[PDB]
Parts: C-alpha cells; structure tokens; sequence
C-alpha cells in the first residue's frame, strides 16, 4: 500500500511564509527521489524542486530561487517545502511526486503522486 | 595447491560452447529464481555460476516490477554449472545488491555490498565467515565488478568505483589474502571512466577492460602488478566496442572517442595477445541484439577499422546483455597455459517486451587451439507467460 | 468485580444501515480479554469477535469491534435481514463475566 | 577438536548482515514449510537453521488455523543458513512442540519435548540416537529455550522450566555429557520468573537472559559455572527490554520493575560487556513492529536513561518477533575472541493480519570490530494469499 | 469433523439430583479446555464451570457453589457434570464449550459449542 | 565393522518417539509418492525407510484405483528417517510388488518379487549389483515378510511363503552370505500358517513372530540358528493379538485358537523378555483403528488373561495398519545390548472412506529405561482431496 | 481402454457343440480372474464357470458339468468355453466378467463385464 499524504494547505496574507508536509508510507526515502510539483489555476504544470536519494538538492525553478527551501528527514520519511515571502503569484496545488534512478538504464520517470494540497494567497 | 604465477595465456583459434541453463523456458511450469548479472568462476575442483537473485520465482506475483536492481531483498546466491538456478540447487552466498567472488584454490572469497544509497557497505566473506567490512568514502552509489576477481599466490585482487555516473568518479584497488584487507590503492584517472570491469591474470600482472559510462565508446583498459602500480589507457583499435555506438572509424588509445554516442554503456570484454585482441561485441549499434567475436589483428597498436576474421554467437534478431571474462588454469588442466573462456547474459522482459518482470539467462563458451564453429544459441522463451495477462 | 453493561436496551434498524453496540465496564480492565458472540433463536452461540479487535475465521467483513479501557464498541457496517440476534460481551480475564445482551429486530 | 574454554567476548563497534531467507516471498508459489521459533546453531564446519513445523505446507488447506502451538504434528526440522524451508532442503531431527539444540565441535545434541499437557516428556538425542528422556515434574507445561545451548569442554548446559505462566514457577540446570545428563541443580529464586533463556561462553562460565512474564518490564540474568553454581539478578538500566514495556524511567537490578505493563513478553537478549551492556528491542511499546540495537555504557551497574548510540534493523512499519543470541568460535575462525551474533524472527498472519495461517522468517547478523551501517531489512511478502480468500 | 454432543436433561422434582455428560468428537481433551454455560429462560447467558486441560477445576459460579461437581474422563473423551439438591431456579439450557491456551499469547476464546440440552424442575 | 552375535536384548520401561513423516499432510500440495507398506532398517551409519511405491503421484490421475498390490509398476525405493517420500529425496532400490532389506554392517541386501501370479522371481542384490535369483516352486504367489532381515556374522536370514491363503502353505528359510545364497531349509509345520513374519536377533539365535490368515487369531512364532534348526509354536498368552479377533480368554501354545475370528489378519509383532512377552496390538476387535502395546509378565508360559501395563500409541477414533519391529545395535550405540524399535503404518484412503486412492504414512519408537509417556500421533490429514470431487 | 468382446453365438440343432470366446483388451489374463456367467429366457443371471489367474478351474456349476470344459489362452488374451450336448434348456445369453484377488483382503467383486453373445437351441 504505497501512497503519499500531503498537509499544511491554506490562505496567507501577502508576504508571509508557509511550511507544507508531505508523508509516505509502503517504502523509504533511502532509495527513491523526491519532487514538488504545482498547478496554476487554469494552468499546465509546473516543476518547482527536485531532490536526490542522496540528500542533495539538485534543482530549484527560477520563479521559486531564493525564497523556497526543499528539505526531507529519513527518520519519519517526511518531506517539507518551506516557503517565504509569498506572492498572489503563488495560489496553486501542490503535489509531491517520485521516481527512480537505475545505474544500469536510468532515470524511469514519476510514477506516484499525492493528492495534493490548496494554498492561496490574498486579502 | 595455490594458483601459482608466470604462466601466459595460451594460443587459441576458435571459441567452443561450454554450457547452457535453458532457465526461462523451465521458470515457465518450473521453479525457477529471477535473477539477473549471472557469472561463472572456477576452482580447483568445480566450476560454478553465481547470481543475483530478486527474492522471488518466476511467474509469481512477487516478481511484479522487478526492473528495479537496489532493494532489500536482493541475494547472490551460486549454483553448479549448466542447471537451473532452482530454490533446490542453489547455495546461499550473501546478502548484496552488487557483487563479485573468486577462488584462490582451495576456498571461496566473496564481496558483497548492500545498505542505503550514501552509506553502502561492503563486507568480505571467506569460507561463510565474515572477515572483513569496507565502508563507502565518496557518499555516493559504490558499485563492483559483477564478475570474477583474479587471485594468484594466494592473494585476490579487485576494483571499486565510487560517485556519479556521468562525470569524474574515483576508483581504488583492494589487494586481498585469506579474506581480509592487506592494502588498497587510490586510481589518479583524470578524464577516465572506469565501471564494471573484466579482469584476466597475464604474465606476472593482471589485465582488466572495464566500461565508460560517461562520453566514451571504446573500452577504457587498466594492467597492475602486486605492487599496486598502475597503467592506464583505452583499446586502440577503430572497431567500437561499446553499445551504443557510432560506425567503425578512427580510434584512439589516449582518450575518449565520442562520436555523439558515448552516453551509456554495457558490460564487456576483450583479449589482449601481444598486438592482436579479441573483441566481444553486439551487432545492433542501438539495442543490445545479437553477438560475434572479432579478431583484430592490430587492434592494439593501430587506429585502423580492417580485422582478420569474425565468429558469430547469437545473430541479430535475439536478445543479448552482458557479457564477462573468466579463466581456467593449468593447475585443473594440466598445461602450462592459461584457457581463457567468456559468458553472455541474454535478458527477456522489461523495458523492451510486455511483461511486469525482467529476468535473464547464460550461455558460456571456451577458446580452443582446433576446428570450431559458427551458429546461433538464442534464449528461446515464448513470452508473455500467464501472470502477464 | 467487572460488573459489564451493555447498551442500548433495544436496538430498532432497516436493513441496509449502520449499527454499534457499546459494551461498558465498572471498574478498568486490565487486559483485552473482551470477546464478542452472537445468538440467533434456535442455535447454540456463534463467536465473532476475539481479543476485542482480532476476528474469528469465517465471519463476514462488516462486522467489526474496537475500544479500550472501560469502554467497548462493536459495530456493522452494511446490516443485512439475516443479522438480527442477541449480542453479548463477555470477559474472560478475570473475574469471568457475561453481559445482559442486546437485542436486534427489524424496523 | 572441542569447544575449549577460557576464551573471552570479541571487541566489537557494530552488526554486519549474515544472512537472509525470503521464505515466505517464495512460498507463495514454492513449496515451503509453515514454521515458527527459528533459530541458528553454528559447528566447527557449518552453519544450520533449526526450526519448529506445524506439518503443513504454506499456501495449503491444511495450514488452517495454525496460530495455535503445541499439537501432535509440529516437528523440529533443519536445514543450511540462508536457505528457504523445502521439504527437498530440510534434515529431521526430532519430534516436538519445544526444542533446542547444539554442538559440541564433532557432533550435535537434540531435545525436544512432547506429549500432554501434563505429563509431558523430553527426549535427548546425540546424533540421531535416543539416549536420555526427562518427564515433568510439576504436572504443567514444561518448556525449554527454543534457542541455541551451550556446549564447551564436552559439557553442555541448558535451563528448563515448569509451573504457572503467571506465578511462581520452579527452574532446573541441566548438565549433560554427549547425550546422557550427568547432573541438574534446582534454582531457587523467589520472586523470579525465567523464560526462553538465550545463553552464550563468557571467561569460564554461562550467560544467560531471560523473559518474565508475570511481572517485569525488563530482563532477569542467570550466570553459572560446571559445578552448577549460579548468580542470578535483573538488568539494572533504565532502558527497559520486554515488549510490553513502559516509558524509560528508573530501572533496578535486585527486583523487577512493573509499572503497569509487567504481563507477558518476548524472547529477547542482551550482551555484557565489562560495565556496558548491547540491548536488542523492539521499536514499539505496545506492539511487535520494528528493532534496533542500543549500546548503554553504563548499563549493567547504573540506572539512568541515558545512552550512547543506536543503530536500526528493522524501522518501526513492520513486524518483528522473538530474537535470539548465537556465537561463533576461535575453533572456526581462528582468533583468541568469541563473535557475537544474533537473529530476528519476523512474523505474518494473525493475529494482527487477516488470514488463516501465521509464519514467521528470519535475519541473521554477526558483529565486527569495524565500519558498519544502520537500514531495514524488512520481511515484504504481499498478504494476503490465494488460499484466504 | 469437531463436535460436541451434551445428554441427560429432563424434568426432576426439587430436592432431587442430575448427571449431565458432553461427549466429544475429533479431539482429546488433553490439550483443550472446557466449560458448562447455562442459559436460563427469557435471560442471558450464565457462566457456570471452567476446568483446565490438565484437571484443575479453576472455577465454579457462586450461585451453583456447594453443590455441583465437574469432572471428566480423557479415555472416553467425556465431560460430566453432577448436580445435586436442586431449586426451581435451575431449570435451563445447558451447553459444554471449548476454548484454549497459548503459552505465548493465551487464552483465546470459546469457539466451539454443543447443541444444549434441557432440564426443568418442578411438580 | 560387520554386526557381531551373542549380545541380548536390552532391559526396557517403556517407549520413546523416534520419528514421523506426516506424508499425506504434505502430499496435498507437493510431489509425494503413493505409498505403503514401509519399514525402517538401520545400519552402522544411518537409519533409512524402505517403501513400496504404486508408480503415482498423489493428488494426480494415476493415483485411481490403487488399492491394488500386484501390478507391473510398483517398485521399492528408500530415503532418510523422517522424511516425505517425494521424488527428490528417494533412492531407488529394486523392481518389485513384494519385497525385504537389511544391512551388515557396511552394505546393504534386498529382495525383490516381481513377475506373474503363477512363477514369480526373487531377485536378490547387494549394492545394487544383481548376484542371485530365485523362482517359485509351487505355482502360486510368492511372498516376503515386508520389513527387515537379520544379518549377523556377515550371513543374513529370511524366511519367504509360497502357496494358498487359507489353506496349507510352504515354507523356506533363506541364509545368504554377501548377496548370494548359500543354503535353504523346508520348514515343516503341518498345522501352522506362517506369513510376514518379523524377526529380531537373541542370543546367538533368530527369534520371528508371524501372522496366521487361515484359523488363528493368535500369533504363531519361529526360532533358529546358524544351522538352520528351528523351533516353533504359538504365543502363549489368553490376550490375543490378530485383527480380526475374539474376546480375550484362554489361550494356546501348541495351535490356533479359532473361536469364530480366525480368518484373515494383519502384520504384528511381539518381543520376549525371558518368561514376559510385549504385544503389539490394536484397540478395536473389527477394524484397523487405534494402537497399544501391552506388557504381559507370564505371557509365554501362561494362557491367562491378566497384564501389568498398557501404554497407549493411537487412540480408538483414528485408523492405523500395519506394525513391524526393528533393532539398534551395540556397534552403533556403543553399548553391550541390541535397542528393540517398533513402525506403525497409518492407511488412508479406501476401502474404509470415500476416495479413488490408499496410501499410508509411518510412525516410529524406541524402548528406553527411563519415564516415558502415553499419548496419540495419529495422521491427521483433512480427505477427501481435490482429485476425488 | 478396458473392455472384453465376446463371439460365437448362434443357432445350433439339439445334441450339437459350440465355442464360443472372449477377446480382452487393456490388461493382461496373468494377475486377474475370469469368470462365465449367462442369462436365461425370461429368467435372472446364473454363474456357469470360473478359472484362477494361475490357470486353475477352481469351479463349475452342477447343471454344466461334464459337458463344459472352460479353458483360456494368455499369448493372445483370450478365453474359451467350449460345451458340447446342447440341450434346449441352455438358450441363453453369455458374458465374461473379471474379479480379482488381493492377499491382504481378498476377492473383490465382478467389476468389468463384456457385451454378451446369444445362442439358441431349437429345430
Ligand atoms: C503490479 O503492481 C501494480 C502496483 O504496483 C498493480 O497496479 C498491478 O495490478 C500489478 N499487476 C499484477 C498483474 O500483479
Ligand atoms: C478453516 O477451518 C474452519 C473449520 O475449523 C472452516 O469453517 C473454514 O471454512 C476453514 N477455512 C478454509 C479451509 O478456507
Ligand atoms: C477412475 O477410473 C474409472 C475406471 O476407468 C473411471 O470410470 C473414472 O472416471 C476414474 N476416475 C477419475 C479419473 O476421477
Ligand atoms: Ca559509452
Ligand atoms: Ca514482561
Ligand atoms: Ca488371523
């Protein structure tokens, strides 16, 4: 029963910050690679951050450099986005999503999402 | 009795069939393991066939997605040569999801890695007895062979390689006597790749083609001594060995040869006889289909695409995979030459069939001095079996 | 001593709803020596729930039993005409008790 | 050459894998024994499994209701290290419900105890001949470690109990020489309870913890020399061992601790070494599900909650059981120390999974004085099977 | 084939005494445990009399102290249950049932019952 | 080392299990072969069972209709003590419907009886080398005792039937040295009805108890020597031993006791203890159902109908079969007396209940002086199985 | 494929002689028992003849004796029965049916029977 669980959705003023959670069960963060990923209201997707099976934090999107941190613990496979200075440019659904790198053929492609969590940013 | 040293390999014309499993055509009503990167050793009384095993039988619901090489419940296990490696024929080994293991005469020396990605660990066995553990220093994927180790006046010799798979990464030499770690050597490569390399004793050193994973399409070569003293180089010849790869043209034997396809690689071979070499390669320049054995003359001096002779093993409508190197020596034959003998993998299922496992089989041929043959000895399973459906 | 009631007296449903029976100690157990058993009119007793969560072999899915402490629940999830009995909680840690039971009829 | 004595425990830092069986992953379409209690036993040449059958094969009609433990079909049966189960695989030893067994250097001692309820009766062999028989003394179920003995100088020591299982029971040292008991000691040890003793060579004489499972939280110890003269206490950290158990807290080594969640328990261990104290347990409080290993150097004289590292085996999503304590001799390896071993038993069905049947596998780990590594090594068969549904 | 099949129910005037048998099929009684319930009429059910697998009567209700005696025969595969002096307030139905216990986890449950029999007290 | 003679029996108590196959347990989902008849023989090594296999598999559609004995298909094959007959585990033997085997110490000698009802063969090898054959002499079935011959002083004994059922019958005795035979001798009982006797070593004689399927419902017993001289007579006891049988009361040792049961009857046996005699029997006087052994202190010189201690094997509910006997010798055991053993076959399947099959499984004991227990290990499989729907 | 096929039937004058046989297939005559049994006009099965499978005739039946000699042939698996002095009384239909005889148990039963073959006695 491999599934991910997301939390920490909701609205924000202008300028504040946020801390969104997603949890997994069924398997390890040891072995698998981890993403965020976002959908715009009435927009395609977009791919927000991408981490290793080693810790490493190999990419971050433009919009998002600077002011998001992609973070994960092993001990409680949890993964968390903190976000900071929010802009009304940020109202969307997030998705953590995985997929796998083989030393043999590589790089399968994401094949479980969660289901996703709502924030939005106003007055 | 010790497998001694100085003895040179020994004059061949042809290559000869050794063995077959037939081991996915019998996992079909049969039980049978998924196992995958299955190689050949030999010791002073026996010649045996290690694998790596998934954890599962063959159609089973277990074997759903087993494309997959790291995870907990990989095992090597070893079987004699030429049988199905059944739950009933098999002897447990270790517990890894890379590994290599030799003989030095009388005994069994294995090398076993296993644990998280970043902090993997490798632990030696002698005999079934724990001796020895190595721990990863680079914290990264540390990989090894995945075929025999060489082990001469009772002193085993192997190669490991640590960090990226597309960039620099870092090998050492691990020197070895009855089990436990006597010294090691840092390898000062730059602009090399070396991976899963392929390691046959000549002369008083040990020779060892290995793979590029990063931007070459020839084979990267390395030769050592019991000093751990080093060279270094790539196959000279302009007939390619690995897969993918370009059209025959010009080679070099001081760097990378890119061509546009030197991304990703397979596992490999080639003999060295003084200025000629023995070419293991595919017959398709995109998939892994077919095999032949090319005889090159010049292949190790010269730059030129012309050879002298070519033998076929599976042609070029069947599955192929890797292929590896092993020896058997004067101390079981009774000569004063070293027989060199090769093994290929043959892989059925995923990423290129409609299953939901991946599993494959061997073949294994010697070198002889005498009248031989070319034919084809594919794999022959009719998939998909019933648990597909 | 654990004096067991078992509530509500009577129990009226349609066939196609969800039901829970609560069970209810004086004094706290100290184990989970809880069971449930089930008694239809003309039938010795049939077990259905053991150690007050683990069930008994060959018994339909929508039963199942939960609690803890002083205070215990059975439920069924999707009732169907042929489940109307008498339920009954029993304990047989220490000491040995039966409840008084609950009855279940049609609407 | 027999086990000597003298010799003391190995300086370790940490565990290294051993082996691993994935029985029930291939019993799914294999055919595997239904088993339970598995433990290991090492000689001077090999390594086996013993384990407890209840008659039936795994995926059967016949493997109904098999939660339940002692009936006239359960066998003790063994077979190699790290191999599944097959009835093609397995060596009978004895007829029982409760068992033990080990190894004198050349040769090895079986008992086993089976019969009624209350005039049970135990049968010891040497080799496959019957030699000696015990009966019941207490008139109620009479159990033994269901775990390796001791066998060193030609002597082998094993503990046996009798009485209630939440009482005052009654505890004998038995003292056999290849086959027949040559002496027994009555142990008194009022407000005690010992059960499933795991027991390993230290210096001169044995070691042993147990299990309470009338009121304690943490572990009781016997220690005893050949003249059968015996110590006896409890742990004394604060980092409690059973399963249940409460929070850390204070903990005391003259009498048990209770606090609430005495009652019932698991087969566990513990190994000493000089003032510290390597502590095997499970992950949750109120469950069987995870293991991890705690080094406490202060842990044999002191009572505080503090510790100084902790290394994982299995994380805290799946089950565990019953874990036990083997070593292995300078007579096999060769050195002046004895190595440390262990291994875990994992446990499917009910009463916690919706079946009709329960088996258990099992990880084997040994320990070494080197570079070690913390992951999970999980059981991952799917459940539930055909015959449940 | 478990099964269980209890005999000796009928009408006794007050004062006078019973012996009730359970017989049994497809086990031995040398590993089981044993019990006589009762259920009185228009009542719930009444625990009467527990005996081990090895012979100890662990427990009798207060109500039947003093005057009831359980007691059974393992070659016959037998359970037997005298009773003497009786009231108006025994009149009932009687069943022998079976449960067990674990040496590791313990004491399961009742999961096997016999049929019943009757026994009415009156003039 | 060959087995010496002049050594007794061994003083005894009681008996403690030895071993169980739980054969048809395990059949229902694996490869085991359809059995009966299966005896146990022990050598200076190794204790093995010897069987009689209908050529089938069980659960299968070869296994219809095998409750026939003669056919061209049955053979005889052994495998270790305890374990399923499967295909994976036995040896082959002999070819044969009728067979024996013993041992010498270092080897083994079978008999084996195959060809039509009219001149059948008797083929006789001794390590799987033919040395000696041979061939009826009256014209009608001929027949061996099913369990074990005695070989001391490198020469072995038989004892083999030909002639009718119910009627007059004849008798040979048999001494073979190293496979080969090297006398025989007519035994002239007129009267008497000797058939699948089983025999045991004492003092320097050989002692058999056999079955009487014309008028007896006791036992009829021979004794002899190196010279072939013998002795004979009945079991002397009022407690009879023959299935079926009539209510105990007096007995006789010089002919049948009838009293309207005497027809038909099992393979059984008895051992003497000087004036004592135990008697292998089972429970109900009609069918094959239960088992006990009984001690009769004045059995072989007196025909009244007392004991001194029954001991209980199986109980009255479940189905047993035939019972042989056995020994262990001094060589093996290291001591001055022979260890007396006893098999119990357990039948399954037709004519009794509602299958297309019989098979059996075993079950197996040893005398000890020491406290043992009564019990019952019956068979405890759930038929019918799936072929039979 | 079991199965027997009798021939030899017809119509034969008073005094005269037949024989009539019995072709088996599947097995062999060398392990099992043969038997002759008929039935009359209008009437139920008599047994006639029966021959051991070590070749023995172990019985015939008082109304056909002296006059019918049973005899069988195992190189080409058949059996005969040759009668001689035909009365008017023997008008009937015959079968060959086979038993066998085990040496733990003992004779079952007449479990194959063949299709029968007619003859009549008349003028
Ligand atoms: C294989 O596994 C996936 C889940 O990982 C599941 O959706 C699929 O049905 C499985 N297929 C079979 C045939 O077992
Ligand atoms: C398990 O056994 C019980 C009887 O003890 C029976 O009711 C149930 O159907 C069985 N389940 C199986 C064989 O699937
Ligand atoms: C057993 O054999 C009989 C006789 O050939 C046949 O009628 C029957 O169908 C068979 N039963 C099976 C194979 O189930
Ligand atoms: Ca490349
Ligand atoms: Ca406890
Ligand atoms: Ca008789």
């Amino acid at each position: 029963e491999v599934q991910l669980v997301e939390s920490g959705g909701g609205l924000v003023q202008p300028g504040g910050s946020l801390r969104l959670s997603c949890a997994a069960s069924g398997f390890s963060f040891t072995t698998y690679e981890m993403n965020w990923v976002r959908q715009a209201p009435g927009k395609g997707l977009e791919w927000v951050s991408h981490i290793s099976s080693r810790g490493l934090v190999i990419y971050y999107a433009d919009s998002v450099k600077g002011r998001f941190t992609m973070s994960r613990d092993t001990a409680k496979n949890s993964l968390y986005l903190q976000m900071d200075s929010l802009t009304v440019a940020d109202t969307a659904v997030y998705y953590c999503a995985r997929h796998y790198f083989d030393r043999d053929w590589g790089y399968s492609g994401m094949d479980l999402w969660g289901q996703g969590t709502t924030v939005t940013v106003s007055s | 009795v010790h497998y001694s040293s100085g003895r040179d390999l020994c004059p061949i014309r042809g290559w000869a069939p050794l063995s077959k499993d037939n081991g996915i055509r019998i996992g079909s009503r049969g039980e049978v393991f998924v196992i995958r990167e299955p190689f050949i050793s030999c010791s002073i009384s026996e010649c045996r066939t290690f694998f790596l095993t998934q954890g599962a039988l063959l159609n089973d619901k277990h074997s759903n997605g087993t494309v997959k090489d790291r995870s907990p419940f990989r095992t090597l296990m070893s079987c004699p040569i030429g049988v199905a490696p059944s739950p009933s024929n098999s002897r447990f080994e270790s517990v890894a999801w890379s590994a290599t293991a030799c003989s030095d005469g009388p005994g069994w020396l294995t090398l076993g890695i296993t644990g998280p990605d970043s902090t993997a660990v490798a632990v030696l066995k002698y005999n079934g007895i724990i001796t020895d553990t190595l721990k990863s220093w680079k914290g990264n994927i540390m990989r090894t062979q995945e075929s025999e180790c060489v082990c001469q006046d009772e002193f085993c010799y192997t190669l490991v390689t640590d960090g990226p798979s597309d960039a620099q990464a870092f090998y050492k030499i691990l020197k070895i006597r009855k089990g436990k770690i006597v010294s090691m050597k840092d390898v000062d490569a730059t602009g090399f790749h070396f991976e899963e390399c392929s390691c046959y004793p000549s002369g008083t050193e040990i020779e060892c083609v290995c793979r590029d994973n990063w931007r070459g399409s020839n084979r990267p070569w390395i030769r050592f001594n019991s000093d751990l003293d080093y060279q270094i180089g790539y196959v000279c010849s302009g007939i390619f060995g690995d897969n993918p790869r370009p059209v025959d043209g010009t080679g070099s034997c001081n760097g990378p040869v890119n061509n546009g396809k030197g991304r990703y690689g397979v596992k490999g071979f080639s003999f060295r006889y003084g200025d000629g070499v023995w070419i293991g390669r595919t017959k398709s320049l995109e998939s892994r289909s077919g095999f032949e054995m090319v005889w090159d003359a010049n292949g190790w001096v010269s730059t030129d695409k012309d050879s002298n002779g070519v033998q076929d093993i599976i042609d070029n409508d069947n599955w192929s995979g890797y292929s590896g190197s092993f020896s058997i020596r004067g101390e079981t034959t009774g000569k004063n030459c070293t027989v060199p003998c090769f093994w290929v993998e043959m892989i059925r299922g995923q990423p290129k069939e409609k299953t939901i496992w991946t599993s494959g089989s061997s073949i294994a041929f010697c070198g002889v001095n005498s009248d031989t043959t070319g034919w084809s000895w594919p794999d022959g399973a009719l998939l998909p079996f019933d648990i597909d459906k | 001593e654990v004096v067991l009631t078992q509530s509500p007296g009577t129990l009226s449903l349609s066939p196609g709803e969800r039901a829970t029976l609560s069970c209810r100690a004086s004094q706290s157990l100290g184990t989970n020596y809880l069971a449930w058993y089930q008694h239809k009119p003309g039938q010795s007793p049939r077990l259905l729930i053991d150690g007050a969560s683990t069930r008994a072999i060959g018994i339909p899915d929508r039963f199942s039993a939960s609690g803890s402490g002083t205070d215990f629940t059975l439920t069924v999830s999707r009732l169907e005409p042929e489940d109307f009995a008498v339920y009954y909680c029993q304990h047989y840690g220490n000491p040995y008790t039966f409840g008084q039971g609950t009855k279940l009829e049609i609407k």
